């Protein structure tokens, strides 16, 4: 499966 | 703090709870995942062994036996040990492989004369009931003796697996009529699993129970009965559902977010800033 | 080394309705995993109180420091921290303003709930969260619940006549309920959109609004995704089991 959320921005 | 590390027994029984909860049709998807998880296959087809068994027999996972043409339930039911499980149309008991899901080894399997004319009967009903209102459904029908009481324990399933558009579905009913004549207590669970996994993760879960009553008589006439009072409840619950979903969408839903703005169109974010 | 891609499949396929139990399960299960697993995996937002401006504020894994958290209003860490992560003092006027812009967007699009936007600076330009959490009043027995996460990533350019935008955004939507004629029936979970554009930057489209339109637009989308797959979708696939 995809993980769109494991291409976002990583935190401060 | 070392001291308070996660053990390897906690490990997999957190391992053996994950394959338990896989939703029905993802078993070696979930299973795949622990297993890389773990580390440790060693650990993990010790400690996650009764997770694997626990899991087909919750989902009522249907088996084809080679030489038979009926498909038969792994329930609680039919749990025989040692691996074994028992399918009561053909009479036989069969070797269980609960990660490949195959059946193998089919002995004869000694059955009460008593019983045999009423499980014959109900699952005879039964299995036209599930033909008619089902697209793909199975059966199984046990007849036990729980304390005193001679018990008919019917179950159906019923599932559609579409992952390659991510989405899998599973019904599941369980009734049971004790016999007490002139009447016969009936208990069932109705069980209903739906998961939607494209960019994303959604899933129903729902479950009703039912309690009801019948005047018992003939063999022929009380399956009769039975199947009459399974149609009714399963009936009921599907069409209540589908007007819950309604009611869902059109109340709660609506409720949470507007479409627009009640200006009927979409922020003025210059305004907003303003 | 794939632990990190099947952790993440596995929280697509557990149950939503115990998202939070299984990725303590989880960490538990790998702990070198943790923080990777605890910026990926999207839980549901929890309230929490400013005491000293009143407000209330949502909590994620992007204003959290430890075990305190920061809020949105005050720009101080609960319990208080000596030296937790803040934004640039340029970056945190413009997250000043993105919380009253987004406080309004709450009221216009959900009526009430609550909002929270955090950002943070980046090497070539900053991220933010856009948090909403909205209730359902309870009526005809139906428990409803909301949560909006949207994540936006803004690279600016020397030139500082255009930047490029990459949103990514969660909305999970819960409702259960339990009647006598459907039983009990929980219908949970969360779905994902992910769009990216370069963006004129200007005096009159600002970064702000550039954003806005982005979640603006984003979000109706996924209200209308939610919608189908909720109540049709599902629907149609437990009539297609009987």
């Amino acid at each position: 499966l995809l993980h769109l959320t494991a291409n976002r921005p990583k935190g401060p | 703090d070392f001291e308070d590390r996660v053990s390897d027994e906690e490990k997999v029984r957190i391992a053996a709870k994950f394959i338990t909860h896989a939703p029905p049709g993802e078993f070696n998807e979930v299973f795949n995942d622990v297993r890389l998880l773990l580390n440790n296959d060693n650990l993990l087809r010790e400690g996650a062994a009764h997770a694997f068994a626990q899991y087909n027999m919750d989902q009522f996972t249907p088996v084809k036996i080679e030489g038979y043409d009926d498909q038969v339930l792994i329930t609680e039911h039919g749990d025989l040990g040692n691996g074994r499980f028992l399918d009561p149309r053909n009479k036989i008991s069969f070797k269980f492989d609960h990660l490949r899901k195959e059946a193998s080894d089919p002995q004869p399997e000694d059955t009460e004369s008593a019983l045999k004319q009423w499980r014959d009967a109900c699952d005879s009903a039964l299995r036209a009931y599930v033909k008619d209102h089902y697209p793909n459904g199975f059966c199984t029908v046990y007849g036990k003796s729980i304390d005193g009481q001679q018990t008919i324990i019917a179950c159906i399933e019923s599932h559609q697996f579409q992952p390659k558009n991510f989405w899998n579905g599973r019904w599941r009913s369980e009734w049971k009529f004790t016999i007490t004549p002139p009447t016969a207590q009936v208990a069932a669970v109705l069980k209903i699993q739906v998961h939607y996994y494209e960019d994303g993760n959604v899933q129903l879960v729902s479950h009703k129970d039912i309690q009801d009553s019948v005047q018992v008589s003939s063999d022929v006439q009380t399956a009769k009965e039975f199947i009459k009072i399974i149609e009714n409840a399963e009936n009921e619950y599907q069409t209540a559902i589908s007007e819950n979903y309604q009611t869902m969408s059109d109340t709660t839903f609506k409720a949470l977010r507007r479409q627009l703005p009640v200006t009927r169109t979409k922020i003025d974010w210059n305004k907003i800033l303003s | 080394d794939q632990q990190l891609d099947c952790a993440l499949d596995l929280m697509r396929r557990l149950p939503p309705q115990q998202i939070e139990k299984n990725l303590s399960d989880l960490i538990d299960l790998v702990p070198s995993l943790c923080e990777d697993l605890l910026s990926s995996v999207d839980q549901p937002l929890k309230i929490a109180r400013d005491k000293v401006v009143g407000k209330d504020y949502l909590l994620c894994d992007y204003n959290r420091d430890g075990d305190s958290y920061r809020s949105p209003w005050s720009n101080k860490y609960d319990p208080p921290l000596e030296d937790g992560a803040m934004p640039s003092a340029r970056l945190r006027k413009l997250e000043v303003e993105a919380n009253n812009a987004f406080d309004q967007y709450r009221d216009l699009y959900f009526e009430g709930g609550v909002s929270s936007v955090y950002l943070w600076d980046l090497d070539h330009g900053f991220a933010g969260v856009i948090l909403i959490k909205k209730a359902g009043d309870g009526s005809k027995k139906i428990k409803g619940c909301w949560d909006s996460i949207h994540v936006v990533e803004v690279q600016e350019k020397s030139s500082g006549r255009t930047a490029h935008y990459k949103l990514t955004s969660t909305v999970m939507l819960w409702l259960q309920t339990n009647k006598t004629g459907s039983g009990t029936m929980n219908l949970g979970g969360s779905l994902t959109r992910q769009m990216e554009k370069d963006e004129t930057v200007s005096d009159s489209s600002p970064h702000i609004a550039n954003i806005g339109r982005l979640v603006e637009d984003m979000e109706n989308k996924i209200r209308s995704t939610l919608n189908e797959i909720y109540f049709g979708k599902t629907k149609d696939i437990v009539n297609g089991l009987r």
